[PDB]
RNA sequence: GGCGAAGGCGAAAACUUAGGCCAUUACUGACGCUUAGGCUUGAAAGUGUGGGGAGCAAAUAGGAUUAGAUACCCUAGUAGUCCACACCGUAAACGAUAGAUACUAGCUGUCGGGGCGAUCCCCUCGGUAGUGAAGUUAACACAUUAAGUAUCUCGCCUGGGUAGUACAUUCGCAAGAAUGAAACUCAAACGGAAUUGACGGGGACCCGCACAAGUGGUGGAGCAUGUUGCUUAAUUCGAC
């Protein structure tokens, strides 16, 4: 379904909401496409900025499993 | 990269795994043009979203 | 297409009850007539339990059953040469190429009866050296070379 | 003696290079399938990689080392039959690790076979 | 899926700014399209450039089959493999369908905005594809994001091989880019669509000793017979 802009108040960041984020990404360390997270197009661009941005913030690794 | 749900098993579960590195390896082992590699990616992409749906 | 076909082969000879002799006579067969090889047959018997005495249906039943070949070489080719895949037999295959090993080393030797030659080649075929074994040897040492491709799908 | 150490296989695209290594730095065994004399147009065979696999296992397995990290590179059924004649050679394994060469159009290797 | 003129743009973050759209019930009040002028941009690629230059490579050296391999397999190899700066400027730079606009079957859409509304769904303004009515074309298809109907403005083509060829002249050190023939010669263009079987060292396909597992083997040998080569006056003729 959809997966950001919904499971927050429309504010967005990058504190204590990464723990939200990691099921749409799979055990991979891989960002989930549009086609596997399923949310908006507006919201997967959230979604993969976000993580991304964690990936270059050592929050979640790149390619490493 | 590193997938492992099981003690022996793993490799079950690695199988696709080893074919779809197969299939996105082959273009690393040699070098062909950028406008052919996007397409042919798109197009492969498009192609297994299409017969899974 | 061609599927699987029958294996037939003409019903025991009167004379030792078994089919295994009759499709000794049908493959140590020149120009096929059993007006005189069954006389021949006969005394190749006689020969056979005076020289080195052995009854022919236990002798041959061993050598048979030690010589049989398991493995077989599948084709697959590159369009520049030809390379061989091993995959198995049934029992059919041992027993009629087992029998078809010792009538044509039956048949060649030099002494000067051939019913001696013949019951020769059936005594150093009894102890299972290399008369027909070294095709049992062979296959299994080169099959195994050919299963250097045997985990490559193309 | 060693139980549980380092091992990194490199499935070339014609052979397969299988080496022990411990993590302080050294090594145990290292079989090519040159070093069994079966080099030139045969190593390129995934018989000759499972040779090679089945020498290192059974070696390393009289040094004692059950389980072993193993850096697998290389893609086809040659980095299979490794690690399936390691298990069957009583060299048991963790997991795959995959740090594999997945460049972001890095170098650039000999141009493609056409 | 979107942004920007097509060209291009994707690890994150910051810097200056973007066009455009939704609601504008708001406002000057046709100010709307326009090219020859005049420009820049423009993937690549080549040149100089200051360094960088992992990596491999245009030519090249070799090793192999080969009819030979300056192609293809394999490794070295020079420029090049980046930015800052200038020339360069073509492309399957194509929706092979000019910019903008007036609408016009239908269905599902896809995203962004707005409305609604737990989410969600639905509708609507734009981008946004397939399906497909009618019309049209040679058909593909275009098909409401037209190729239906047109509108303002621009550029282009007037049977061909010739030939973007020489030249005047413009840009560029150059290569080339811009513009651009003529002469000879033919009666059509390797002219597009579509039919027919066929072809394939394109695709699946079915059986047939066709293949395979065989038996015996031939051409090997002695002897026959046909034919071929000669040669005769002819070894009648032919078949092939």
């Amino acid at each position: 379904y959809c997966r950001f802009c919904a499971i927050g108040q429309l504010r967005i960041d990058l504190i204590d909401d990464l723990e939200a984020l990691k099921r749409f990404l799979s055990p991979y360390a891989k960002i989930n496409p549009r086609r596997i997270t399923g949310n908006c197009q507006m919201h997967q661009r959230h979604v993969a900025k976000a993580l991304k941005r964690a990936r270059y913030l050592a929050l979640v690794p790149f390619v490493k499993d | 990269e590193v997938k492992n749900d099981d003690l022996e098993l793993a490799l079950k579960k690695f199988k696709r795994v080893s074919l779809e590195i197969r299939r996105l390896a082959q273009r690393h082992e040699y070098h062909l043009r950028k406008g052919m590699r996007l397409r042919e990616k798109r197009k492969i992409a498009q192609k297994k979203r299409r017969k899974f749906r | 297409r061609k599927n699987r076909a029958p294996k037939r082969t003409v019903l025991p000879d009167p004379v030792f009850n078994n089919t295994l002799v009759t499709r000794i006579i049908n493959v140590i067969m020149e120009d096929g007539k059993k007006g005189l090889a069954q006389r021949i047959l006969y005394g190749a018997f006689d020969l056979i339990e005076q020289r080195t005495k052995e009854k022919p249906l236990t002798v041959f039943e061993r050598a048979v059953g030690n010589v049989m070949p398991r493995l077989e070489l599948r084709v697959r080719r590159i369009a520049g040469s030809n390379y061989q895949v091993p995959t198995e037999v049934p029992q059919d295959r041992k027993i009629a190429l087992a029998l078809r090993w010792i009538a044509m080393f039956a048949r060649k030797r030099h002494e000067k009866t051939m019913l001696e030659k013949i019951a020769n080649e059936i005594i150093d075929a009894s102890n299972n050296t290399g008369a027909a074994i070294k095709k049992k040897d062979d296959t299994h040492k080169m099959a195994e070379a050919n299963k250097a491709f045997a985990h490559m799908r193309w | 003696n060693v139980s549980s150490g380092i091992i990194h296989v490199s499935c070339s695209p014609n052979n397969t290079i299988v080496s022990a290594s411990d993590p302080g730095g050294n090594v145990l065994c290292w079989a090519s399938s040159g070093t069994m004399g079966f080099k030139g147009s045969r190593k390129k065979t995934p018989y000759s990689a499972g040779i090679a696999a089945d020498k290192v296992a059974k070696t390393v397995k009289e040094m004692g080392m059950a389980t072993v990290k193993l850096f697998v590179k290389g893609t086809g059924r040659g980095k299979d039959t490794a690690i399936r004649s390691f298990a069957n050679a009583g060299l048991s394994i963790t997991e795959i690790n995959e740090k594999t060469p997945i460049p972001h159009n890095g170098c650039k290797p000999p141009k493609r076979p056409r």
